[PDB]
């Protein structure tokens, strides 16, 4: 049996996700349209920028994240943003297509769309693979949400200062996830391990993205196409 | 240093 | 009778305008769509950003602008960009509507559209008035192009260094314009004066815009919506 | 200082 405050953490985390996840993908009509040079860079730059603001809204509602000093909140967001975006994007990923179906027909990004945004297959191979791995875990909503919160509250990120306080939070998060799986997820004897390995894979994707982004942002004809928030979060300042 | 993030974080 | 090199300057300037003015306004479908908060800020930010790249392409083809040191070319563009955009935008302005008709129906910006982009009527009044003034001058293509080149080559802008070299160019430009009007524009006895007064009005619009932009860019929820080139050109660096 | 303008100006 799960605890009362353990249940409170799941309830507040699920709600945070519902407030920051638009199941209708309707704000996508407000981005710069897809094209198919780097034809898909503008639309996917706007996608990432949009998603960063959702990830900040989610983080602001994680219990206790708000109580960290503003520096630490920046250091965690600056380094985990891309990982939480890869994490939440599983919701729109489909094993049936091997693409991300975000509502309408023009907002379905398969693998060839994403190469036209300036990224090579040495990022997209590990990325698509990661998504079918995470999709095969058939995670409950409660687990998908907890995994994002635990990826955010990692002390071992560049620039964090209160390693101890952030570590408390993250451990409080994995107690809940271990209890939840063990008590509410039949056949999850190995699932929590499979999820921690997913965080490991995410770190590897972060590196690959950070390398390919560095190349994309040192040529101004491309960084031009990026948004100010994307430049800020992925900038090295 | 980080003008936008500071705003978004209220 | 106009001179040979005078005619060469008009020919090369008209061509520069044709290479950097899309009479089909077709790249407007590639901007963030209009909405009607600051609903029109994204689309009009993308409009200005687009236009800045056209103004740079035009400048790069003004005879002798290319031969200025890279600093001076930046100082002229950073201060005159908005004036050349107000100047070229006369082409899409219509006395019949009092709006800017840029091809399709959603790219027709009347005065209420432009207030939803974070600007007050103390900029839009002098702006719309300016446009019907410039529109009533029925300028030849040759004159409209020369006026842009003369607004660009003004030495009395912040940060210019070779005041003498830039002043040579600008005077070479007004000799052509005075000769052209006097020799090819029937009933232009007063027209060149009316055009120099238009440059004066442009300086006043520049100030008003620079004041309202400063307010818009000190609040990050709005500067966020701007593009990197717009931040750079209108930034104070 | 002015990364984009330098590019656009070749
Ligand atoms: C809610 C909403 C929906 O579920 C759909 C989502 C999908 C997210 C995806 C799949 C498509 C590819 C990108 C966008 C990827 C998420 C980030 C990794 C790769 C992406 C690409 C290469 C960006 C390059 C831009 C940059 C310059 C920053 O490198 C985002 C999610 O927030
Ligand atoms: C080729 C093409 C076409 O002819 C149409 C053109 C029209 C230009 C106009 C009319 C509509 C209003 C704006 C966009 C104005 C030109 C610039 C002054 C006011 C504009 C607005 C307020 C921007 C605020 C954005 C900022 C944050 C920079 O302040 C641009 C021209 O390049």
């Amino acid at each position: 049996m799960l605890s009362d405050e353990q249940m409170q953490i799941i309830n507040s985390l699920v709600e945070a996700h519902h407030k920051t996840y638009d199941d209708s993908y309707s704000d996508f009509v407000r981005f710069r349209p897809p094209v198919r040079r780097l034809s898909m860079l503008p639309h996917l730059a706007d996608l990432v920028s949009y998603s960063i603001q959702k990830v900040i809204g989610f983080a602001k509602m994680i219990p206790g994240f708000r109580d960290l000093t503003a520096e630490d909140q920046i250091a965690l967001l600056k380094s985990s943003a891309i990982e939480i975006i890869m994490l939440r994007s599983n919701q729109s990923f489909s094993l049936e297509d091997m693409s991300w179906s975000c509502g309408g027909p023009d907002f379905k990004y398969c693998i060839n769309d994403v190469t036209k945004a300036g990224h090579t297959l040495e990022l997209l191979e590990p990325l698509v693979k990661f998504q079918v791995g995470l999709k095969k875990l058939k995670l409950h909503e409660e687990e998908h949400v907890l995994l994002m919160a635990i990826c955010l509250l990692s002390p071992d990120r560049p620039g964090v200062q209160d390693h101890v306080r952030i570590e408390a939070l993250q451990d409080r998060l994995c107690d809940v996830l271990q209890a939840y799986i063990r008590i509410q997820h039949p056949g999850g004897r190995l699932l929590y391990a499979k999820m921690i390995q997913k965080l490991a894979d995410l770190r590897s994707l972060n590196e690959e993205h950070s390398k390919q982004y560095r190349s994309l942002s040192f040529q101004p004809e491309h960084s031009m196409q990026l948004t100010p928030l994307v430049l800020e979060v992925f900038g090295s300042e | 240093k980080h003008k936008i993030l500071h705003r978004l974080l209220q």
